[PDB]
RNA sequence: CGCGGCACAUCCACCUUGUGGUGGGUGUGGGUAGGGGAGCGUCCCUCAUUCAGCGAAGCCACCGGGUGACCGGUGGUGGA
RNA sequence: AUGCCGUGGUGUAAAGCGUGGCAGUGAGACGGCGGGGGAUAAGCUCCGUACGUCGAAAGGGAAACAGCCCAGAUCGCCGGC
RNA sequence: UAGACGGUGAGAGCCCGGUACGCGAAAACCCGGCACCUGCCUAGUAUCAAUUCCCGAGUAGCAGCGGGCCCGUGGAAUCCGCUGUGAAUCCGCCGGGACCACCCGGUAAGCCUAAAUACUCCUCGAUGACCGAUAGCGGAUUAGUACCGUGAGGGAAUGGUGAAAAGUACCCCGGGAGGGGAGUGAAAGAGUACCUGAAACCGUGUGCCUACAAUCCGUCAGAGCCUCCUUUUCCUCUCCGGAGGAGGGUGGUGAUGGCGUGCCUUUUGAAGAAUGAGCCUGCGAGUCAGGGACAUGUCGCAAGGUUAACCCGUGUGGGGUAGCCGCAGCGAAAGCGAGUCUGAAUAGGGCGACCCACACGCGCAUACGCGCGUGUGAAUAGUGGCGUGUUCUGGACCCGAA
């Protein structure tokens, strides 16, 4: 409810009260899963292309006519059942996306933080730098000595003085700013970092 | 793409404030000396729609 | 995605060619030749068990008319007096005896004689 | 987490592949006759045979005017449950609270018990209206 | 009828005394077009996990396994 | 005589009715009993029956046999009636 | 600030080419700053009278035959073209859905006008829950070639050695091809006809059956041989083994008996002398767009719900209330409104309201429940998204007519 981490080359800094949306909500995981899955429809390009009749070239004459031939009703080469042919029903370039609700998916993202919360699994940070210069190797040893996992997930900001800089070329981390904030990265991510200013813009937007 | 719905249904029959539909009777537009005024109480009225065929109707008019 | 459906067809066709081992020409080598082999197959299995029952039934039942032709008495009247005396002994162990051990065979025809009530009369 | 994340019991329901063999539906599985149906969906308009039920009835009476200003509807008794202290009435406090459409003028209905003491901004009551509203205390505008 | 094993409705007693299951009993279970319900398998993506040039996939044979669509294991070929 | 409407008791896991969603059938044959056309006819044809069976039902029996007789297979049994 | 792909002898951040990131323009060229160059202007504003003149001419309008406008000649506006007649210059003219009057808006019959918008043969860069050589365009290979056709036009099939060519020197059969022995190679089960090498098919060897016997070519009974194998008398040669034999048991063959009229399609009715299939391999037929529509399961909210277009932003997140469905219906409509309509009234009747296990106060009733206010908690809802089944329009399950 209450709780922050150390900071990088200092000491401590942090205690914000986190209100009752990232910790008291008893999310649904049918919710989560609707929204999550939409995320990833619509993450599809849609260039699952095809062609059929009438874009194969040919295929308008009728040959082989239809008595005393000892043939087949033919019709055209280009049909399915002759090789060369089209495609039936095939995959027309969809270009689709689960449009959902504004409240199933507000509701669906505080209800992980809330999870990630009960569970112990935020890092509040203050800033990441080594004044003004990135650091791979800097930000690599304070998140390995602070959270010891795989999968992270940062939220700095409109920051690419290190916060959008050392994290990249990292395995498994992910980083944005709070209003580009899905759902599908959170659940993925288990120690989920997120900035004081990060944490000042999103809780005042969410009152 | 987008739906029609048959005129002639529209300009036939009238949706209720339930679900319901009303036929206009008025077999009366045409001869009416051999026709009494008791037939024509009779056909005068709408009058509900037959149950044998709203599952068909309703689909007519959307 | 295209799936290449070659891989369903095979397991159902080998597993079924190799069950098919056995048949002549065409019916052991050609799958749609011998699936159809097989639908006729496993219906004459599926009425030939029942079958098979009936027809162990019939020899056993011929052989027990051989023996009690020798013992000087008909299956009838046999099993009519075993019914009497209250012989509970099927037909399968009662051939059985009847070829193993006559002797007992023919005592159990004494004991039916026995229950044999008298005549065709009642 | 997503290794957890599973869905809702009852939604997704498997897809019903039509032309996939007998033990799922059939051979025509679906299109079981040999007559149109097997080629062709039906007009849902045609019988087939006789004077469509259209045609055989008469037009229906009447006509629509293009001249018919509909006013909304505000029901007393929504006033007296939503406003029981009275206060202040109007047409940005209804729509306010959201019990009647946007641009558009209301009227007021005779259906509920109204205590509520208080005027009443609004066009074309109904007399039980007014009866109630001054019956209670208040006043009606126009 | 007898002796045994599965299944759907229903009756009864329990576990959330129908979420859904557990124990017992009665009756039920031929079936085309066709309706309903639950399933088998293949390819791809994501997440987690995991075997693998100390030999994966595909293929061949063999021995077994499930009520079914089918599966697992062993051996050989081959080499991702 | 049968048959039919309706009522009151009795008996039967239950069928029925109304209400919605999705289909099929919309060529029927034979046999039994009553009828018309036809010649006292036809493996003829048009009807009727809360008559069945086949159709969509395997098995037994009728020599073999879709329609008659008996009999409605959940599966297994080298068990009986 | 380099974990993007890829290559390199098997899966590479640190081996390579590269990426991030940061450099880099003589000459040409698009945009762009400046100069020259070019070009407009010796004021018409304020006020008043309206006697004078102008304000787009074979035009508008009108009549006739048509197009097109929701608008098929209908009562037919406005717009356009054709043919005859043929107006006005502000006290004018056109229009405001035949039309007249009043009112209002605006001044046609001359010209030019960027933005928002439509499309990608073609050129860089990038992606892909798209195929991976019978698929993708037909064209990965001499591709619109070969070939067919006088011609317009039609219009094919063929990819893979191994990391490297290390391409089997030499020797032996043989006319050569081809093969063999050596040998390279990790491998030749990688030899140009070359990864894996399926099936139909041909063929060699071999266990079993078969030349006195008729049946969709099987199943069930089932003898006796043959392969394998356990226990065991026993071979005691026994610190070895199962030689052989009996018996027992997997997997073949299966003498001989019973039983039995092939699949599918279509049919009242089929094994058919009713149709289609020579066999194998691969391909091949109920799917998709739409805030479509009815019903349903489930999930958000809760008299609400929901956004579209478009904007900002990077993984598709946040904004955005214009709009839709619900919210009160009846009625042809005016108009009325929990009632309303027809109608002289409505007694009646059509559509819709409000159904109590019931207490307080209370009329009604012996009891049973009707009703007005408050209430023993009395009866309650749509909307939006994702699937399912159906359906409309889209080639719409697929192939084929003349």
């Amino acid at each position: 409810l209450k709780i922050d981490v150390k900071t990088p080359a200092g000491k401590v800094d942090g205690a914000i009260e986190l209100p009752a949306e990232l910790f008291d909500v008893p999310a649904n995981i049918a919710l989560m899963h609707q929204v999550v899955t939409a995320q990833r429809a619509a993450a599809r390009q849609g260039t699952h292309s095809t062609k059929t009749r009438g874009e194969v070239s040919g295929g308008g004459r009728k040959p082989y006519r239809q008595k005393g031939t000892g043939r087949a009703r033919q019709g055209s080469t280009r049909a399915p059942q002759f090789t060369g042919g089209g495609v039936v029903h095939g995959p027309k370039p969809r270009d689709y996306s689960q449009r959902t609700p504004k409240k199933m998916i507000a509701a669906a993202l505080r209800g992980a933080l809330s999870d990630r919360a009960r569970n112990g699994r935020i890092h509040a940070i203050t800033e990441l730098v080594e004044g003004q210069n990135p650091s791979t190797k800097s930000a690599r040893a304070f998140l390995a000595s602070l959270t010891e996992r795989k999968q992270v997930l940062v939220v700095i900001g409109r920051s690419d003085e290190a916060g959008a800089k050392s994290v990249r070329n990292l395995p498994g981390v992910h980083i944005l700013a709070p209003d580009q904030l899905n759902t599908y990265d959170v659940l993925r991510a288990d120690d989920v970092v997120f900035s004081v200013e990060a944490l000042n813009a999103y809780i005042a937007a969410n009152t | 793409p987008k739906a029609k719905t048959h005129s002639g249904a529209s300009k036939r029959f009238r949706r209720t404030g339930t679900g319901k539909i009303v036929r206009q009777k008025a077999n009366r537009r045409h001869l009416l000396e051999h026709k009494p005024s008791t037939r024509t109480r009779r056909l005068d009225g709408r009058t509900v729609v037959a149950a044998n065929d709203t599952k068909r109707v309703t689909s007519l008019l959307n | 995605a295209r799936v290449k459906r070659a891989v369903n067809a095979h397991k159902k066709r080998r597993s079924i060619l190799k069950a098919s081992r056995g048949y002549r020409g065409q019916r052991s080598r050609l799958y749609r030749k011998a699936k159809e082999q097989q639908l006729h197959s496993l219906n004459y299995a599926y009425r030939d068990r029942r079958a098979r029952k009936g027809e162990f039934r019939k020899l056993w039942i011929a052989r027990i008319n051989a023996a009690a032709r020798l013992n000087d008495i008909t299956y009838n009247r046999l099993i009519q007096g075993l019914k009497a005396a209250g012989v509970e002994v099927d037909r399968k162990n009662l051939a059985d005896i009847a070829i193993s051990d006559p002797a007992a065979f023919t005592a159990l025809v004494d004991v039916a004689r026995a229950a044999l009530p008298e005549d065709v009369n009642a | 987490k997503l290794h957890d994340l599973r869905p809702a019991r009852g939604s997704k329901i498997a897809r019903t592949r039509v032309g996939r063999g007998d033990g799922s539906k059939g051979k025509t599985a679906g299109r079981g006759t040999k007559g149109t149906r097997a080629r062709k969906q039906v007009p849902v308009t045609f019988e087939g045979g006789q004077m469509p039920i259209h045609m055989r009835l008469p037009k229906l009476k009447g006509f629509r005017n293009r001249f018919r200003t509909e006013y909304e509807i505000v029901n007393v008794g929504d006033i007296n449950r939503l406003f029981p202290q009275g206060g202040a009435v109007g047409v940005d406090d209804l729509v306010a609270k959201g019990a009647v459409r946007k641009n558009a003028l209301v009227k007021v209905l005779g259906d509920g018990k109204l205590t509520a003491k208080v005027d009443v901004s609004a066009h074309k009551f109904s007399g039980s209206a007014r009866a109630k509203i001054t019956a209670a205390g208040g006043s009606a505008t126009e």
